[PDB]
């Protein structure tokens, strides 16, 4: 429970920490522990050891007891982790073990591969097909309450999710007992609360969309920034129409690609994921592409807000036929990558351009999702003194999905107008 | 083999750049006896 | 943006390496230095090549290697190779001293830092 309230300066914090650790050792079948290769050599392919972590932190952080409007700041932080190490040869004792490390048995997640290989208790088989695996999960759920005005309730929310799985095969060098990773790769998911209300009310139909036009124009700005990062301004940035990179003959395989993006830098065409992911994010968050982030991931979640305003009851509405009047406005936007993964094409080889002449990207994804929801955009709930209750609300949602498989933007737009009337005629005689 | 998409139409590939187009898919083969449902099949809006 | 100029530093490092080790290298207008140890009996921009290259830093540490022949399209490679490979024929051997702007750039990648000078020892075994 972290008794930080003992110090009479932090008597408002209500922190709470939870740590869970799991360890498991599993004996392999003798088909593995006594594997006999066709040459007759007997190999011990080892056992499998496993790890887990469930870090949790909850804080209420009562801001009470010009910024005094903040009342509560609830923070939730969950972090899960796990490790699978195959080919682990040593056994366990009656009461347990600490052989890899004492920390691993209690879910340290600190590396043990190289130490385990050095100590000589990883399998000596040189064609081991089992993979060393690590998983990680982070979930952040900051929540706040603002009281700017006496009858104005504001709720703020920040979310951020990040998962990551690593996988590699391995061997141990017969001399020096050194752990050798083989073809490591990564995949994961990312989510974060964002704000893109700046384009929420721009007209967007089959004939016009200012945000999409900005998306189109942002590509060259982002490509120029990326090229300046790659070609570090010491040389003229090579372009697809310049003297050194001429438009080929019409029979050449790359004539159409060179024609399509004539003034773009060589490794950053209009179709590069590295170009049009930040162009897309800049265009639909309303940011300037000259300074917006060219990163795939976002560190700081942008707060989303829920506003409730029962403040019109005090202007003149006491006896102005209104017996109730409230306004409500909620906003919620998220940026999501359902699946990103490492790219085996992003390696140390001299081959740096793909079939489309784009530079290889270290992290690749098929889709990115921008989802925005006004639930409600505005809700007007008022009852007249004549018992005429009205519950009107407007809902609005956008679901931009950018596919890097076909470089198409799929946009799902929705609007909902709801009006609920309630009245009671009194003493009607049949 | 010579159907390597990375070497389409280089020097001794069995495929030309026509292989990339649905309309000219048959002409995208350099080898002779190729049939539309034996050696290859085409889809236009294939779903992943 | 934090763009970085490495052209002068890379040039000075290349000439220093060419001074410490007794080698005379021809220089192109793009800043690439090459030595032709042997030639054969010319790959174009659209040509498949097979190479037994070897790549290392100025300190001699190897970052990429191919002891056996590896086939490349030569239009997908780093610019230094794009200007150095067509300088010889099948069986030829060349040594490249690629600067960063012709290599992996001011950012580099994993295992190659940004603003790094690359040395390549390339044997062109075929121009198929």
């Amino acid at each position: 429970d972290i008794p930080i309230n003992k110090i009479p300066i932090f008597g408002f914090v209500k922190a709470s920490y939870s740590y869970t650790a799991d360890y498991m050792w599993q004996r392999s079948s003798t088909a593995f522990s006594e594997y006999e290769d066709p040459n007759g050599t007997v190999y011990d392919l080892g056992n499998t050891i496993q790890n887990s972590n469930s870090n949790t932190l909850t804080t209420t952080l009562n801001m009470n007891t010009v910024l005094t409007s903040i009342k509560n700041v609830q923070i939730n932080y969950t972090k899960n982790s796990g490790t699978v190490l195959p080919g682990y040869t040593p056994s366990v004792g009656f009461l347990g073990t600490s052989k890899p490390s004492l920390g691993f048995v209690f879910g340290s997640q600190d590396d043990v591969r190289y130490e385990a290989a050095k100590r000589g208790w990883l399998t000596t088989y040189q064609d081991f097909n089992q993979s060393f695996t690590q998983v990680s999960n982070k979930l952040l759920k900051v929540t706040a309450n603002i009281d700017l005005l006496p009858d104005l309730k504001v709720d703020l929310s920040m979310d951020r999710s990040y998962s990551e799985n690593t996988s590699e095969q391995y061997s141990v060098d017969p001399s020096t007992n050194e752990y050798k990773p083989l073809s490591p790769y990564t995949y994961g998911m990312f989510s974060i609360s964002t704000v893109m209300i700046k384009t929420a009310f721009s007209p967007s139909d089959e004939t016009q969309s200012a945000a999409f036009d900005d998306f189109r124009s942002n590509r060259l700005i982002i490509a120029n920034r990326l090229a300046e990062g790659h070609y570090g301004s010491g040389v003229a940035i090579p372009r697809y129409g310049d003297a050194n990179n001429p438009i080929p003959a019409e029979t050449d395989p790359n004539y159409a690609v060179y024609t399509a993006n004539q003034g773009y830098p060589i490794g950053y065409t209009k179709s590069n994921q590295a170009v049009l992911l930040p162009a897309f994010l800049a265009a639909y968050t309303g940011s300037d592409a000259s300074s917006s982030s060219t990163n795939i991931f976002r560190s700081f979640p942008i707060p989303n807000w829920s506003i409730k305003y029962n403040g019109l009851m005090r202007y003149k509405y006491f006896k102005d036929k209104f017996k109730r009047f409230s306004l409500q406005h909620n906003y919620r936007a998220s940026y999501t990558i359902n699946q990103f993964r490492s790219n085996f094409d992003y390696n140390s080889s001299p081959k740096v351009q793909d079939v489309n002449t784009n530079f290889y990207n270290e992290i690749i994804m098929s889709n990115v999702n921008l989802v925005e929801q006004f639930s409600p955009l505005i809700r007007m709930d008022f009852e007249l003194k004549s018992s005429l209750r009205v519950l009107s609300e407007i809902k609005k949602d956008r679901a931009l999905s950018m596919s890097f498989d076909n470089n198409l933007l799929t946009e799902v737009k929705g609007m909902e107008y709801i009006i609920g009337l309630g009245y009671r005629f009194k003493d009607v005689i049949f | 083999n010579k159907y390597d998409p990375a070497t389409i139409g280089q020097a001794g590939s069995f495929l030309n750049s026509n292989i990339r187009e649905i309309v000219t898919a048959k002409s995208g083969f350099n080898n002779t006896n190729v049939s539309e449902a034996t050696d290859y099949s085409v889809l236009e809006n294939a779903r992943k | 943006d934090e763009v970085k100029d490495y052209t002068a530093e890379n040039e000075k490092e290349i000439v220093d390496y060419l001074a410490q080790n007794n080698l005379t290298a021809q220089r192109t207008n793009s800043g690439l230095y090459y030595i032709i140890t042997k030639e054969g009996s010319h790959p174009t921009l659209n040509s498949n090549i097979t190479v037994i290259y070897k790549g290392y830093f100025t300190n001699g540490k190897v970052f990429d290697e191919s002891t056996e022949g590896v086939s490349y399209s030569l239009r997908t490679l780093i610019p230094g190779w794009k200007e150095g490979i067509p300088l010889l024929k099948s069986g030829g051997e060349i040594q490249l001293f690629v600067p960063a702007h012709l290599g992996y750039g001011s950012n580099g990648n994993k295992t190659v830092p940004g603003g790094a000078v690359l040395i390549f020892e390339i044997t062109l075994v075929s121009v198929n």
